[PDB]
C-alpha cells in the first residue's frame, strides 16, 4: 500500500496550498447573505394567507 | 375547482390512487425473507435448491440485490440476497425491517477453514460474529432467524480428517457428525440474546430436492401462526 | 331513593359510551390500527356505542321511573333496538373469535385470502342476524300479553318465538364461541409445546409462562361473555315456558338485565383497552 | 513507508493554517444579531398514498411538482398545491433509497440498494413515463443522485465513489474518489460547478465537477455525515450525522463555523436543508422530529413534530416558500 500512499501526499499538499481567508470575513459574508435576503425568505417571515399557494388560491 | 383540468388532475389523481392501492394489495400478499451468511457459505446453494421448477411466481445486471421469487404450496415467497453488498450494513440493514423471517445460510465445512485477509481468523467464528450482529440487532429484535448448516457431507468427512477442537478449543466430545454437528447447531443457537421473542430453525440443507423449502414453508408458518397468537394475546 | 340508581346508571352509559367512542375514534384516526381484526373490533365498538346510546338511556329511564311513560309504540322500539344491537354484539364476539380461528388455523388464507371484504361481510352477517331476530316480532309473533299493559315494556313470551330469539341470539354464538376458542386453545397448546440444562429450564419456564397467558386470555374472554350474558338468557329461557310458581324479583331481573347492558361496557376494554397496538395509539393521541 | 511522517507534517500544516485564518469565532461576529424568535409552523398538506417507508423526496424547480421515493417500489410526483398525483412510475427494484427531480422537470432519477441509476422521462410523446436510461457501474448502493444538468447526473454511492453520469451515453464522464468510507449524501452548488459529499468516514469533502479532484476535504464530526447542503449563497454547507451534530463548514475559511446540538437530542440527523435566505438550517432527526436551527446563532427556533416513525427526508423549495419532510410512516407533510 505504497503507490496509494504518493496519492494521498499528494492530495494533501495541493489541499494546503489553497488560499483561505479569515473567519471574521467568512462570518461578516454569512451574516450579510442573510440580511440581505431575509425580506425574501417566507419561512423566516410568515407570509400572508392571500399570497400563500398553500393556504388559499 | 370546476374547471375541466382540474377535474382531470384530480380523476388521474384517483385512479393513480387505486392502482396503488391495488399493487400494494398484491405486494402484501408475499412473504419477504432476507437471506444472508458468508462468501462461500452456501447461499447459492440454497438459493438454487429453492428454483427448480417453480419460479417467477433491456435491463442491466444489478448485482447489488438478487430477488428469488418462488412459490411453495399457495405461499409466495421473495428471498433477497444482499451478498453483493459490499458496503456497512448498518446504513441499509434497517430497510429489510419487516421481513418475515431471516435465512441465515452458515457452512458447516468452513470450521477448518480460514478468511484470506488474516490467518488468525476462522470462516465459522467469522459467520458466528455475523449471525450474533444480525440476530441482535434493533431492527430484527421480533424477526425469526431459519439457520441453514450447508455441506454436511464435507463437513462429516472433513471432521473425520481433522478434530473440530481447531475451531472449538472449548469443545469436549467424540469426532462424529452427529456430536459435532449438534454443538455447532447449539453454539449458533447460543447467540440469540432474544430468547423471548424470536425463535432461530435450524435445519441441515440436504440434497433432497424439496426438504429444505418444505422446511422454510414449514418455519414461516410457524411464525405467522405465532405472530397471529401474539396479536391475539395467546402466546 | 331514586337518585343512586340515577346516578350509578348514568355513570355506567357515560363510561361505556367514552369507552366506544374512544376506541371508535382511536381506529378511525389512526393509521396503523388498519386491519381486518381491527376493523371487528371497531364494528363491535360502534355495535356496543349504538347500544350505550339508544338502549341504555332508555332501559335507564324505564329502571329509574320504575314504569314505562314513553308509549306502547315507543315501547315496542326500544324492544326492537335492544335484540337488534344487542344479538349484534353477540354475534360480533363470534364473528371476532371465527376471525382469530381462522388466523391461527389457517395461515395461508390469512396472507392469501385475508382480506377487508372479510370483515365486512361478517360485520353485514352479524347485523343480519340481529335484524333476523328483532325484526319478526314487530311482524307477528305478538300476542295481545305484551300491549295488554299500558305501563309496561316486556318482551314477548310466545314458547317458539322465545326459543327462536334466545337460541339464535345466545345459544348458537355461545356454542359457536365456545368451539372456536377450544380449536384456537389447542392450536395454540401445540404452537406452546414445540449449558444444555438452564437453557432446557428456561425454555419450560418459557412454555409455562405462554400456556398460563393463553389460559388467562381465553379465561377472560369466555369468562366475561358468559357471567354477562348466560345469567340473562338462562332467564328468559326458562320463566316463559313456567308460567306460574316461577315468580321473578324484580331486583335479580334488572341486574341480569343490566350486567348484559353492561358487557357492552366491558367489550371495548376486553378487545381494545387491552392489546399493545391500541395502548400505543392512545398514547400517541394522548 | 516513510510517506506517513510527511503525511501527517502536512496535515498538522493544515491544521495550523486553519487555526491561524481562524481570529473570532461565528458566535462572536453575529452577537450583536437579534434572535430570528420561535417559529411558528403548521402542516398545510400531508400526500398520501405510499405504503412503505420514505427514504428521498425532491422537489422541483417550479416549487410546486416533488418527488418521493419509497420502499414499495414507487415512485410519486406529487402535486403540492392540491396534493394529486400527477404520476406514480413502478421501480423494477423496490429497494430504493434515492431520488431527485430534473432542473428542467423532463426527468426523474432514483436509486438504492440496487447499484443503477435509473433516468425516468416524465414528458414523453404517449404521455407514459418510460425508463429512459439505467446507469450503471457503481459497485455498491446509490446513496444519492443530482441532476447536474439535463444530460448530466452526479451521484454518490456506497463504494466509496462518487460518479460524473452522461446520460446520453450511459458512462461515468468523471469519477470522483478519497473518501474512506460510504458516501451518503451529495449536494452541488448553486453555480453547478463544485458539489460536497458526506460520507461515512465523519468527513465531507468539495469536489470539482470539470476538473475531477477533491478540492478540500473538512473533517469536523465524530460519527459518519448523513446529510449535506451547500448555503444559498454557495460559499458554506451544513452536514447531518449520527454524532446528533449539525455542522457549519466555510469553503473559504476551509474550516467549521457552527456546531448545531442540544443536550436533549442523541438521535442522528438524517436531513438537512437550509431556507431560501439561510438564515434557518431545518434538519430531520431520528426521533420523527425536525428541528429548525438559527444557522447564525446555534440556537432552536422550531420544532416540525407531526410525524410518527423516522424523519428520513427533508427539503426546501427553490423559492423557499415551503418545507416538504418525509417520513418512514409513508406520509409526506407540506410545513410553510
Ligand atoms: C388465582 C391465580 C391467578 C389469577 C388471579 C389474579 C390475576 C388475574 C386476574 C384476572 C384479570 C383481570 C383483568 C386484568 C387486566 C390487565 O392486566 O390488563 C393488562 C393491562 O391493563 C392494565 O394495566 C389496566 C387495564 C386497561 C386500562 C384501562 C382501560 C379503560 C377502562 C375503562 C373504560 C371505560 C372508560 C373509558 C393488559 O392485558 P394482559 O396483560 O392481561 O394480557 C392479555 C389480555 O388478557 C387479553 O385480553 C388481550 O387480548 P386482546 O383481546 O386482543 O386485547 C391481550 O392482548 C393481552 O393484553
Ligand atoms: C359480568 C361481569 C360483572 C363479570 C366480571 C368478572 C369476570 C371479568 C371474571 C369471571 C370469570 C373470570 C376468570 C376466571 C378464572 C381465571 C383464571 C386465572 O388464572 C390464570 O392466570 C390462568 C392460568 C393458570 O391458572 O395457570 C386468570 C383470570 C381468569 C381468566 C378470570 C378472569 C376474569 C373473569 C373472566
Ligand atoms: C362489570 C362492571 C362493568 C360493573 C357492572 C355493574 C352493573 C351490573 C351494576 C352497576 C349499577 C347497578 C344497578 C344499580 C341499581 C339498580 C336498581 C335496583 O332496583 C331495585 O332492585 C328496586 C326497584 C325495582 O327494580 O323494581 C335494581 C338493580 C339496578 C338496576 C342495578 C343493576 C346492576 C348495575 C347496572
Ligand atoms: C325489559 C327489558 N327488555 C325489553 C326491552 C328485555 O328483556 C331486553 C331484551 C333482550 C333480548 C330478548 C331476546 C333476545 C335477545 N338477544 C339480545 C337481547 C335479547 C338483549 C336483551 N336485553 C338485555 C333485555
Amino acid at each position: 500500500s505504497i503507490a496509494q500512499a504518493r496519492k494521498l501526499v499528494e492530495q494533501l499538499k495541493m489541499e494546503a496550498n489553497i488560499d483561505r481567508i479569515k473567519v471574521s470575513k467568512a462570518a461578516a459574508d454569512l451574516m450579510a447573505y442573510c440580511e440581505a435576503h431575509a425580506k425574501e425568505d417566507p419561512l423566516l417571515t410568515p407570509v400572508p394567507a392571500s399570497e400563500n399557494p398553500f393556504r388559499e388560491k | 375547482t370546476l374547471s375541466a383540468e382540474d377535474k382531470a388532475a384530480v380523476e388521474r389523481s384517483k385512479m393513480i390512487d387505486r392502482n396503488l392501492r391495488e399493487d400494494g394489495e398484491k405486494a402484501a400478499r408475499e412473504v419477504k425473507l432476507l437471506l444472508l451468511g458468508a462468501g462461500e457459505s452456501g447461499k447459492s446453494t440454497i438459493v438454487k435448491q429453492m428454483k427448480i421448477i417453480h419460479e417467477a411466481g433491456t435491463r442491466v445486471k444489478t448485482t447489488g440485490i438478487v430477488e428469488t421469487h418462488f412459490t411453495f404450496k399457495d405461499l409466495h415467497f421473495k428471498m433477497f440476497d444482499v451478498g453483493g453488498q459490499r458496503s456497512e450494513r448498518k446504513k441499509w440493514i434497517h430497510c429489510f425491517e419487516g421481513v418475515t423471517a431471516i435465512i441465515f445460510c452458515v457452512a458447516l465445512s468452513d470450521y477448518d477453514l480460514v478468511l484470506a485477509e488474516d490467518e488468525e481468523m476462522n470462516r465459522m467464528h467469522e459467520s458466528m460474529k455475523l449471525f450474533d450482529s444480525i440476530c441482535n440487532n434493533k431492527w430484527f429484535t421480533d424477526t425469526s432467524i431459519i439457520l441453514f448448516l450447508n455441506k454436511k457431507d464435507l463437513f462429516e468427512e472433513k471432521i473425520k480428517k481433522s478434530p473440530l477442537t481447531i475451531c472449538y478449543p472449548e469443545y469436549a466430545g467424540s469426532n462424529t457428525y452427529e456430536e459435532a454437528a449438534a454443538y455447532i447447531q447449539c453454539q449458533f443457537e447460543d447467540l440469540n440474546k432474544r430468547k423471548d421473542t424470536k425463535e432461530i430453525y435450524t435445519h441441515f440443507t440436504c440434497a433432497t430436492d424439496t426438504k429444505n423449502v418444505q422446511f422454510v414453508f414449514d418455519a414461516v408458518t410457524d411464525v405467522i401462526i405465532k405472530n397471529n397468537l401474539k396479536d391475539c394475546g395467546l402466546f | 331513593y331514586q337518585v343512586i340508581t340515577s346516578l350509578l346508571l348514568g355513570t355506567l352509559i357515560f363510561c361505556a359510551v367514552l369507552g366506544n367512542a374512544c376506541v371508535v375514534a382511536a381506529i378511525a384516526l389512526e393509521r396503523s390500527l388498519q386491519n381486518v381484526a381491527n376493523y371487528l373490533i371497531g364494528s363491535l365498538a360502534v355495535t356496543d356505542l349504538m347500544v350505550s346510546v339508544l338502549v341504555l338511556p332508555m332501559a335507564a329511564l324505564y329502571q329509574v321511573l320504575n314504569k314505562w311513560t314513553l308509549g306502547q309504540v315507543t315501547c315496542d322500539l326500544f324492544i326492537a333496538l335492544d335484540v337488534l344491537c344487542c344479538t349484534s354484539s353477540i354475534w360480533h364476539l363470534c364473528a371476532i373469535a371465527l376471525d382469530r380461528y381462522w388466523a391461527i388455523t389457517d395461515p395461508i388464507d390469512y396472507v392469501n385470502k385475508r382480506t377487508p371484504r372479510r370483515a365486512a361481510a361478517l360485520i353485514s352477517l352479524t347485523w343480519l342476524i340481529g335484524f333476523l331476530i328483532s325484526i319478526p316480532p314487530m311482524l307477528g309473533w305478538r300476542t295481545p300479553e305484551d300491549r295488554s299493559d299500558p305501563d309496561a315494556c316486556t318482551i314477548s313470551k310466545d314458547h317458539g318465538y322465545t326459543i327462536y330469539s334466545t337460541f339464535g341470539a345466545f345459544y348458537i354464538p355461545l356454542l359457536l364461541m365456545l368451539v372456536l376458542y377450544g380449536r384456537i386453545f389447542r392450536a395454540a397448546r401445540f404452537r406452546i409445546r414445540k449449558k444444555n440444562e438452564r437453557n432446557a429450564e428456561a425454555k419450560r419456564k418459557m412454555a409455562l409462562a405462554r400456556e398460563r397467558k393463553t389460559v388467562k386470555t381465553l379465561g377472560i374472554i369466555m369468562g366475561t361473555f358468559i357471567l354477562c350474558w348466560l345469567p340473562f338468557f338462562i332467564v328468559a329461557l326458562v320463566l316463559p315456558f313456567c308460567e306460574s310458581s316461577c315468580h321473578m324479583p324484580t331486583l335479580l331481573g334488572a341486574i341480569i338485565n343490566w350486567l348484559g347492558y353492561s358487557n357492552s361496557l366491558l367489550n371495548p376494554v376486553i378487545y381494545a383497552y387491552f392489546n399493545k397496538d391500541f395502548q400505543n395509539a392512545f398514547k400517541k393521541i394522548i | 513507508d516513510q510517506l506517513r511522517q510527511e503525511a501527517e507534517q502536512l496535515k498538522n500544516q493544515i491544521r495550523d493554517a486553519r487555526k491561524a485564518c481562524a481570529d473570532a469565532t461565528l458566535s462572536q461576529i453575529t452577537n450583536n444579531i437579534d434572535p430570528v424568535g420561535r417559529i411558528q409552523m403548521r402542516t398545510r398538506r400531508t400526500l398520501r398514498g405510499h405504503l412503505a417507508k420514505i427514504y428521498a423526496m425532491h422537489w422541483g424547480t417550479d416549487s410546486r411538482l416533488l418527488v418521493s421515493a419509497s420502499q414499495d417500489g414507487k415512485l410519486i410526483i406529487w402535486d403540492s398545491y392540491t396534493t394529486n398525483k400527477v404520476h406514480a412510475i413502478p421501480l423494477r427494484s423496490s429497494w430504493v433509497m434515492t431520488c431527485a427531480y430534473a432542473p428542467s422537470g423532463n426527468y426523474v432519477a432514483c436509486g438504492g440498494l440496487d447499484n443503477i441509476c435509473s433516468i425516468y422521462n416524465l414528458k414523453t410523446r404517449e404521455g407514459n413515463v418510460r425508463v429512459s436510461r439505467e446507469l450503471a457501474g457503481h459497485t455498491g448502493y446509490l446513496s444519492c443522485c443530482r441532476f447536474l444538468d439535463d444530460n448530466q447526473i452526479v451521484t454518490s454511492s456506497g463504494d466509496t465513489t462518487c460518479a460524473l453520469w452522461d446520460i446520453e451515453t450511459g458512462q461515468q464522464t468523471t469519477t470522483f474518489t478519497g473518501h474512506t468510507g460510504d458516501v451518503m449524501s451529495l449536494s452541488l452548488a448553486p453555480d453547478t460547478r463544485l458539489f460536497v459529499s458526506g460520507a461515512c468516514d465523519a468527513s465531507a469533502k468539495l469536489w470539482d465537477v470539470r476538473e475531477g479532484m477533491c478540492r478540500q476535504t473538512f473533517t469536523g464530526h465524530e460519527s459518519d455525515i448523513n446529510a449535506i447542503c451547500f448555503f444559498p449563497n454557495g460559499n458554506a454547507f451544513a452536514t447531518g450525522s449520527d454524532d446528533a451534530t449539525c455542522r457549519l463548514f466555510d469553503l473559504r475559511a476551509d474550516q467549521e463555523l457552527m456546531t448545531y446540538s442540544h443536550d436533549n437530542i442523541i438521535c442522528g440527523i438524517t436531513s438537512v436543508s437550509f431556507s431560501k435566505s439561510g438564515r434557518l438550517l431545518l434538519a430531520g432527526y431520528d426521533d420523527f422530529n425536525c428541528n429548525v436551527w438559527d444557522a447564525l446563532k446555534a440556537d432552536r427556533a422550531g420544532v416540525l413534530a407531526g410525524h410518527d416513525n423516522r424523519v428520513s427526508c427533508l427539503g426546501v423549495t427553490d423559492d423557499g416558500m415551503a418545507v416538504a419532510t418525509g417520513s418512514w410512516d409513508s406520509f409526506l407533510k407540506i410545513w410553510n
